[PDB]
């Protein structure tokens, strides 16, 4: 069992697809991208096939937010595209910088551009995945949400996971600077919020003292103190 | 306008090919299928290899036992007629599965020799298979491996990597932390000392770590 | 001098425990490596009646790594001096309670390394493995070392062979750094840190090991710690190696400029640096379209010395800078969101609004650079009266 | 071949040691404002409506 052909594990990689493509069972599609892969490495196989399969994977792992899942798809990815394989490099670069943003990895993020080509950086995602990284980098939330509204390919869904933490980080910056008040409209536009219900939803467990009944604005000289708590 | 007034996996992009292993080991752990590490596994494969103490809390079946079967293997001296490694463990379930995994991660160093020991069978046949051919690991339950140092039937002062598996039920027990203790002593002062387990208690970690001179100590 | 002379005083020196001779006998940087009669193809017959095991077999592998480099093809150079590492590592474990065999050890793990470069190269030549591969193997040879000195902890502070683990730990941060693992330094630290001969190493390993940890913990973004150990590595260097302080100087710019200090024009032409003129001119003025282009026609030596990252933090040093020049030209306190838009669209950046003059300004307020806030309602910023912009260095 | 090479001595006790004299710049940050780049930015401004 643990010497599976190729063809047939082709078979079934079109077979997972097709099955998350209809029902979206993540934890179907895993054990059967995981029990793919495994059967991948015991032979051996470091091919377009293998690129593919981790790409696959990799892709999947991003519609159902898994971090771990993702961080192993692309570490093999790495050393498969070091390995002279076609794959999708620029996308997956991009994927690559993105997740070391999520987990705050300056120097591998350093090695990665110290390895980057002209015609890699060319890549509209990859240019994308350095713009994002910018204005991370520089504190840029205006950048960073213009950015994550409209991101190529899967960078959103690698930007959800660090979203809520750079959201919280902007409106901190925005409290200690916005005086006497923080109109929750400036929130939904610069926080890219597609929705005043979402916007709410975001603010709420904070609890930020709003001034007025009606909680138009937040008022930031009273959320000063509740700052340190989250 | 008024004036301003003042787990499973690591998640960290390091193969195993980063740990600079052994290329005879890496072929093993690619075979074994092991893609990419845990989080313990990133965090103490790399103070393990260079043969300093270790101090271990993590779940079951998180890689625990393979962090310190590649960190004895990797640093591995073999030379025939001694004893270099010793691994002991309260249960001998846990001391057959660590042998095995040993066996699985040098499928390609023949070189290396691992013997298993424990209670139900007859100390004869232990000094035998000592006598006859002296392995490199020796894998045992504490009350074997002290008579058989007693009986002078196996020779630990070639030890320099002393590990513990499951170290809390070893170190909870007073007959057998009485074991532990004089086997440790019998080792020479100079080695590498790792324990792993998967409780350690407040109440275990003094009494576990101060058979180590300054270990790296990790808890989940 | 004859063969049969050279091991004489081979085994002599041993005899003698003459740590220094038998060093000056193995290393590759004396005239005998040159003297054609000692290199030899197959001296496994002789050193057996002259030195006992496992120095006979060491010497011999020594005499025919000599012969190899008298005769190019450094990979067998390469096996022969790792046969070297793996003979002398078995009885060097031997000595108790004695460090004679350190300056051995030194120069057996120096030519270890020059070897495994050489066989790169020559692998690279031959186009059978990547670059870098023998560096793996000569990593585990310096680990098993440091590991074997390191072990020694009951023996005497002057018969202690911890006095050769910053060496070894040096060696090892050469080899990491040149296959950028970096994240395999973390142990070494830990046990030199441990170590309770930190401070009292030899200078020159201290400095390397300094330069080297500042290095690593630039590249993990802890400035501070980085600040302190790049500059007293730069502050300890010897006058004749340049080089090393051309290095240095490298990665602690960057880190001097994030808290505040500009390099001088002199220093920089004094160890030739001119790449870091233009970024720091347009650091100190608040030039973001120069520090742009200064980035731009820079950028290969940047990436390649591993900076890149680091020095684009001056662009929210130069963010601070210009708003100080626009702050000081305006000469009012009640600043309008608007001068900061002209100015920023003046430094040719694109896609600038009020909205991102209002997020740079307000990361810059976090950060403390700025002492003020928003008022979003007449579409200003007011500053604090006083010290509106404070030192970087306080910050 | 850029790395870090080997000191020609193992001490040298500080005798032989380079010590640098202010190479460090700490005094560049002040409210005088008058070089090229300050006056065209002023001439920007001005342009632009700012005084």
């Amino acid at each position: 069992s643990t010497v599976r052909p190729v063809a047939v594990l082709k078979k079934s990689l079109c077979m997972v697809k097709c099955h998350w493509k209809e029902k979206q069972d993540y934890a179907f599609a895993c054990e059967q991208m995981k029990s793919i892969r495994q059967d991948l490495t015991v032979q051996g196989i470091r091919t377009e096939f293998t690129v593919e399969v981790y790409e696959t994977h990799a892709r999947i792992a991003l519609e159902k937010g898994d971090h771990e899942e993702f961080n192993q798809c692309q570490t093999q990815l790495k050393s498969l595209y070091a390995e002279n394989l076609p794959g999708n490099v620029g996308e997956f670069t991009a994927y690559r910088i993105l997740y070391y943003i999520f987990t705050k990895n300056s120097g591998d993020i350093t090695t990665e551009l110290a390895y980057l080509t002209r015609e890699l950086k060319a890549d509209p995602c990859v240019a994308h995945a350095l713009a994002l990284r910018t204005a991370w980098a520089l504190g840029n939330y205006h950048r960073f949400f213009r950015l994550y509204c409209h991101a190529p390919c899967m960078s959103g869904y690698l930007v959800d996971k660090f979203a809520d933490r750079e959201r919280k980080v902007a409106l901190k910056a925005m409290i200690k600077t916005f005086r006497p008040a923080l109109p929750v409209s400036y929130l939904q536009a610069e926080l890219a919020f597609e929705g005043e219900a979402a916007c709410r939803a975001f603010l709420e467990p904070l609890g930020l003292a709003y001034t007025g009944p009606d909680n138009s604005s937040i008022d930031c000289r009273l959320s000063l103190a509740q700052l340190s708590a989250f | 306008l008024l004036d301003y007034e003042d787990s499973y996996v690591s998640i960290h992009s390091s193969g195993f090919r980063d740990f600079l292993l052994k290329p005879e080991l890496l072929r093993a752990i690619v075979d074994c299928g092991f893609e990419h590490p845990s989080e313990v596994q990133h965090e103490c494969i790399p103070q393990a290899i260079l043969g300093m103490d270790v101090l271990c809390q993590a779940k079951s079946g998180m890689g625990k036992t393979a962090v310190f079967v590649l960190a004895t293997l990797q640093q591995l001296x073999p030379v025939t007629g001694q004893v270099s490694v010793l691994v002991m463990c309260h249960t001998r379930e846990l001391a057959f599965q660590i042998s095995k995994e040993y066996e699985r991660f040098s499928k390609y160093m023949p070189n290396v020799k691992v013997a298993v020991f424990f209670g139900g069978l007859s100390i004869k046949k232990d000094e035998e298979v000592l006598k006859k051919n002296c392995p490199h690991i020796v894998v045992g339950t504490p009350g074997r491996i002290l008579a058989l140092a007693r009986n002078k039937s196996l020779n630990l002062k070639h030890i320099k990597h002393f590990i513990l598996d499951e170290c809390d039920k070893m170190l909870e027990q007073l007959d057998m932390r009485r074991d532990v203790q004089e086997i440790f002593r019998m080792t020479p002062h100079e080695k590498q000392v790792m324990m792993f387990s998967a409780t350690l208690s407040k109440e275990i970690r003094p009494v576990c770590r101060k058979f180590m001179q300054d270990p790296m100590e990790i808890f989940v | 001098i004859t063969i049969n002379q050279y091991l004489q005083q081979v085994y002599e020196a041993i005899d003698s425990r003459d740590g220094a001779s038998c060093a000056e006998l193995v290393s590759f940087k004396h005239p005998h490596v040159a003297n054609p009669r000692l290199q030899m193809a197959s001296p496994e017959e002789k050193c057996q009646q002259v030195l006992e095991p496992p120095y006979d077999e060491m010497f011999a592998a020594h005499l025919r790594c000599t012969y190899a480099v008298g005769n190019h093809d450094f990979i067998e150079a390469y096996k022969c001096q790792t046969v070297i590492v793996q003979s002398f590592l078995r009885a060097f474990q031997a000595h108790k309670e004695e460090n004679w065999a350190l300056p051995v050890m030194y120069a057996v793990a120096l030519d270890l390394r020059v070897f495994a470069n050489n066989a790169d190269q020559q692998l690279v030549k031959k186009g059978k493995s990547k670059v870098g591969d023998m560096l793996e193997k000569a990593a585990e040879l310096l680990m098993s070392c440091f590991r074997v000195c390191a072990s020694d902890t009951r023996a005497g502070i002057e018969d202690s062979k911890k006095w050769g683990m910053l060496f070894l730990v040096n060696q090892l941060f050469k080899i990491y750094f040149k296959i950028n693992k970096l994240h395999l330094c973390k142990p070494l630290i830990r046990a030199i840190d441990s170590s309770n001969l930190k401070d009292d190493y030899s200078t020159a390993q201290r400095v390397t090991y300094k330069y080297y940890v500042g290095r690593k913990a630039m590249f993990d973004s802890d400035f501070k710690q980085a600040e302190e150990y790049l500059s007293f590595a730069f502050e300890h260097c010897h006058r004749s190696s340049q080089k090393n302080k051309r290095m240095i100087l490298i990665y602690l710019l960057p880190v001097k400029m994030l808290l505040g200090h500009m390099p001088t024009v002199e220093l920089l032409k004094k160890y030739h640096l001119m790449q870091f003129a233009e970024v720091t001119r347009a650091v100190s003025e608040g030039n973001l379209l120069l520090l742009h282009e200064a980035l731009a026609k820079h950028e290969a030596f940047f990436i390649r010395c591993g900076i890149f990252l680091i020095l684009e933090k001056l662009k929210i040093i130069t963010y601070r800078n210009l708003f100080k020049k626009v702050y000081l030209l305006l000469k009012t306190h009640q600043l309008s969101l608007d001068a900061f838009l002209v100015a920023l669209k003046f430094m040719q950046v694109e896609d600038v609004d009020i909205d991102e003059v209002q997020c740079i300004l307000a990361n810059l307020i976090y950060m403390g650079h700025v002492k003020g806030y928003i008022s979003h309602q007449h579409q200003k910023l007011v500053v604090s009266k006083q010290n509106p912009f404070p030192p970087l260095s306080t910050v | 071949d850029d790395e870090f090479e080997e000191f020609p001595a193992e001490d040298w006790a500080g005798l032989d040691e380079d010590e640098d004299a202010h190479v460090w710049e700490d005094n560049w940050d002040d409210d005088n404002v008058e070089d090229d780049f300050s006056n065209q930015l002023r001439a920007e401004l001005e342009k632009h409506g700012y005084k």
